[PDB]
């Protein structure tokens, strides 16, 4: 517990309408930007960590549409 | 709102107040010829990406479809408008 | 509940208008049970002129006809147009109410504007019920802001697509499809279209629904305006034009069938251009079509709409949705080659469903079978789908020859 | 931060007077062009050039029975 909240580390188990917010946080959106800019392989150690981070982040759901779309769209404009 | 958009409809009406059902079967990997897509010899403080319509993504719009109709007993009268400001291209 | 009379303190006030200084309380009780007895005998005899002369209002000429009946002298001055005014006087201990009458100069009654002359009694005949229910003749009871430029443009464009003539409609649809600045009028058009498709339930007008579907098809072809924010309104309108059961006023002769395949092509376009993995438009449209098709008790019109939309989505959809329930064709041909009641409408809709099914399943049979197809029809349901598949293979060979 | 840090995020707001003037101007010009082309196509039309309906269509001049009422009277008040 960090001041009451359980962290998601691998040692732990798990009329105008209002202006809406994106369903990702800005830490999560910054994480997505860093992982995608590391996974385009400018540096190899950066890639390898980003690949391990993708391979074992438990909270990588609810970001997965944006990763699948980045993959799919990328291969089609990368061929 | 009787006088708002759809006033023409309101005036015409004359209302004046004021196992094959398993979820996987329907996933589009099992229902789409995605093979055709494979290219055969082709020749963040503010959001990075667009915010989707919460009503389409979340709401049950299916509840505004009609099971039975012309031969049925329900009625309607003036309804409001809202003007979502999330959409760009709207001056106000 | 009890005998209600005028109050005894109302007779002490009256007795001092007379000049009687002290009146004892047994005399005041003797006065008020007599005057409230004579009020109830003119209240109930005025009601006999209100009932026999059929009025249900009790005008003041009813009381004057009853005072004339009880021989008592009439009350003068109660036929003029007045009301009930009272004026409170507080005073230094004497609480009362009075009239506060007003005056008027005599020459302003000699020079008043005269009312209009009355009409004489005449007779009028009209039918109240004609062998049944009442006719709808008028003698019976009945049963943020757009600027003026774009307000006028909205009015002219919407009234051009209601059906006065076809040429103004074609120019209005060619305006909607090919203008650059029609944003700020897209929510009004979406509201107009969705409410107009809803108004089909009060009046089953096929023609106005065809006009609204051509309005949606014209709105989709506009390159400048983006319908992503308003597609949640246009999807159930086209869906209502597809899977509703009464699309016609006369079900047998109206070709609701075309507003079916036109709106099915429209919804295939609306989920080709706009389906994103955040949207889930196409999966949610296929799920509604699928649970409307697989579920029994659904009418042949709504099953026709479901099959039409599912078959306009593409080839893999009819591979994995239509082809498992091909045995349902046998349940259809139960009511076609036999069918106790022949003169019902359940035959034209059934063989329309059959024709659409075998037309769309002929290229699917041409894709996933051998090239010979000798007795595929016999192996197929009813042996007809197989003949259609043979015709489809022949058509494909003809197309290859043309190429 | 991803383990436990959440901040809401909003869409990029365009508060620029230049592009707002441009957007309102171009939308007004486009809706009035669409309105006048629709009204010239679904009515009697004139033309400055011989047989010119696609490019520059003019709504034909109709006479009024009482012209001062449509001239002198204000419409927005």
């Amino acid at each position: 517990s960090i001041e009451g909240c359980q962290p998601a580390i691998p040692e732990n188990p798990p009329r105008l309408k209002p202006r809406s917010i994106h369903e990702l946080s800005v830490e999560q959106q910054l994480y997505y930007k860093e992982i995608t800019e590391a996974c385009v392989g400018s540096c190899e150690a950066k890639r390898a960590e980003a690949l391990q981070s993708i391979a074992t982040d438990p909270g990588l759901y609810q970001m997965l549409p944006r990763f699948s779309t980045f993959i799919s769209e990328g291969v089609r404009v990368n061929v | 709102w009787r006088y708002g958009p759809a006033r023409l409809w309101y005036d015409m009406l004359g209302v004046p107040e004021d196992d094959l059902l398993a979820d996987e079967n329907f996933l589009m990997v099992t229902q789409l010829h995605w093979e055709d897509d494979i290219i055969w010899d082709g020749e963040p403080w503010y959001s990075i990406f667009p915010i989707d319509n919460e009503d389409l993504v979340y709401g049950r719009w299916e509840d505004n479809i009609i099971w039975d109709a012309q031969a049925m007993p329900r009625l309607l009268e003036p309804p409001v408008l809202t003007l979502d400001p999330n959409d760009e291209n709207l001056i106000l | 509940l009890s005998n209600t009379v005028l109050p005894s303190e109302s007779m002490k006030v009256v007795a001092e208008s007379m000049g009687i200084a002290q009146i004892q309380e047994e005399t005041c009780q003797l006065l008020t049970d007599e005057v409230s007895y004579r009020i109830k005998e003119i209240a109930q005899d005025a009601l006999k002129f209100m009932h026999m002369g059929k009025r249900q209002k009790l005008t003041t000429s009813d009381i004057d006809y009853a005072l004339k009946l009880k021989n008592v002298e009439p009350l003068y001055g109660f036929h003029a147009q007045e009301f009930i005014p009272f004026r409170f006087a507080s005073g230094g201990g004497r609480e009362l109410y009075f009239y506060e009458e007003k005056e008027v100069d005599l020459s302003d009654i000699i020079n008043t504007p005269l009312p209009r002359v009355p009409l004489d009694v005449c007779l009028k005949a009209h039918w109240l019920s004609i062998e049944g229910c009442q006719p709808a003749i008028p003698e019976n009871p009945p049963p943020h802001e757009l600027s003026v430029e774009q307000q006028l443009y909205y009015k002219e464009i919407t009234e051009a697509c209601v059906g006065s003539c076809e040429a103004k409609r074609a120019e209005a649809l060619q305006s909607i499809a090919t203008d650059p600045g029609l944003y700020q009028m897209l929510p009004r058009f979406s509201t107009f279209i969705s409410e107009g498709v809803r108004v089909n339930v009060v009046q089953n007008n096929l023609a106005l629904l065809i006009y609204l579907m051509r309005m949606v098809k014209a709105l989709m072809d506009n390159p400048t305006l983006y319908l992503e924010k308003y597609v949640h309104e246009l999807i159930p309108a086209v869906m209502t034009c597809i899977v509703s059961r009464q699309l016609c006023l006369r079900p047998d002769v109206d070709n609701h069938w075309a507003l079916r395949d036109f709106a099915a092509r429209l919804v295939a376009q609306i989920c080709k251009h706009f389906s994103t993995t955040t949207n889930n438009i196409q999966s949610r449209i296929t799920k509604t079509f699928t649970k409307s098709w697989v579920d029994e008790k659904t009418p042949w019109t709504t099953r026709y709409g479901s099959i039409a939309g599912l078959a306009e989505l593409g080839h893999d959809v009819i591979k994995t949705l239509i082809l498992p329930r091909l045995q349902q064709e046998g349940e259809r041909i139960r009511s076609v080659l036999d069918g106790p009641v022949l003169s019902n409408i359940d035959r034209i809709g059934a063989d329309h469903v059959q024709s659409l099914l075998l037309k769309h399943c002929a290229p699917v049979l041409a894709k996933l079978r051998p090239p010979p197809d000798n007795q595929d029809a016999y192996r197929a349901e009813f042996g007809s789908l197989g003949p259609l598949l043979c015709s489809q293979v022949v058509k494909a060979r003809a197309q290859a020859a043309l190429q | 931060p991803h383990t436990y840090i959440k901040t809401p995020t909003y869409r990029e707001p365009v508060s620029d007077y230049q592009v707002l003037r441009e957007k309102a101007a171009s939308q007004r010009r486009d809706v009035e062009r669409a309105l006048t082309r629709f009204m010239a196509k679904t009515g009697e039309t004139q033309s400055l050039f011989k047989d010119d309906v696609s490019t520059f269509p003019l709504i034909a001049a109709r006479p009024f029975t009482i012209p001062y009422l449509t001239a002198l009277l204000p419409s927005e008040l």
